[PDB]
């Protein structure tokens, strides 16, 4: 159950 | 952190959260000492008994958080990480002695109202402050409690913890635990009769033990969260490595780049 | 203040370390900073 939020590939730095 | 409280947004601005990519998942702390670098513990990168080597390309830096969980969309910063050094002589098979890690980062990371490094200690610094009672503030997301009672929910926080503890005496650091302490490290917790309880737990390895210097008003990293036998346990206390001790290595990767 | 490391391959942020955005800076104190200090001075 996904612990964390996902985040976009896009925003990584 | 165990009796800890809620972090007020941007208090510990170069606190970094050490992200496994596959599978997802909180592995420690750390801390942000430039736009280019952050410090860890080395325990956390590299464990040869449980087959962990970590390089730079199983992991991401997470900084700027407040919520463990949740995704801060134009608040925080998570970047790859070019190259990870770990102490050349970090003891894993006795005591974790030199227990410390630098991170580089890929590309330099903008600063903000909540990031922002942390200062490295100076003999001044160290003299005057690192000494038996003297308190020292450690911060990270780690588990409020050593286990759980009924549901595991109880002890994993919502956002960033913070606590305040004191600098032990050496001798007393030395008979509490089995383990032969170095130079290399310190500890710090409550009397095994104080009011006050509190210590780091699972997940805030990695992290900073952080001063304030009361000649110059900026905070310090005297400490890294580093290991303890359970969690907030009267009579045990955290240890943690002694970065003043170490900062020659530091200095020397930083300018070498490893 | 004075640095340590070389900015070219330190990067930017010694000569500001330690100085936090939301507090320091705005000459404002977090909520339990004092008992830092209190244990610095006690003694
Ligand atoms: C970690 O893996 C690297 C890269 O494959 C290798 O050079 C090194 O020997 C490994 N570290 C240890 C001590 O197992």
């Amino acid at each position: 159950q996904n612990t964390f939020e996902e985040f976009p590939l896009s925003d990584i730095e | 952190i165990v009796e800890g409280w809620d972090a007020e947004k941007g208090i510990a601005p170069w606190q970094v959260m050490l992200f496994r990519k596959s599978p997802q998942e909180l592995l420690c702390g750390a801390s942000l000492i430039s736009d280019r670098w952050v410090l860890t513990a080395a325990h956390c990168i590299l464990y040869p008994p449980w087959d962990k080597n970590f390089t730079e390309n199983d992991l991401l830096v997470r900084i700027g958080k407040h919520s463990r969980t949740r995704y801060e969309r134009n608040v925080e910063k998570i970047s790859m990480l070019e190259k990870i050094y770990v102490h050349p002589r970090y003891n894993w098979r006795e005591n974790l002695d030199r227990d410390i890690a630098l991170l580089k980062l890929k590309k330099p990371v903008p600063f903000s109202d909540y990031i922002h490094p942390v200062c490295l200690p100076d003999k001044q610094t160290v003299t005057s402050l690192l000494r038996a009672g003297y308190k020292g503030r450690v911060t990270g997301w780690g588990n409020l409690r050593e286990t759980w009672t009924t549901n595991i929910n109880e002890i994993q926080p919502s956002v960033l913890q913070v606590v305040n503890l004191p600098i032990v005496e050496r001798p007393v650091c030395k008979a509490s635990t089995r383990i032969r302490i170095t130079d290399n490290m310190f500890c710090a917790g409550f009397k095994v009769n104080d009011t006050k309880r509190g210590d780091a737990c699972e997940g805030d390895a990695g992290g900073p033990f952080v001063m304030k210097s009361p000649f110059n008003n900026r905070w310090y990293q005297m400490g890294i969260v580093s290991w303890g036998e359970g969690c907030d346990r009267k009579g045990k206390y955290g240890f943690y490595t002694h970065v003043f001790r170490l900062k020659r290595w530091i200095q020397k990767v930083i300018d070498q780049f490893g | 203040f004075h640095t340590f490391f070389n900015e070219k391959t330190f990067g930017l942020g010694e000569a500001d370390c330690g100085l936090r955005p939301l507090f320091e800076k705005k000459s404002l104190k977090d909520t339990t900073e004092k008992e830092l200090l209190d244990s610095y001075i006690d003694g």
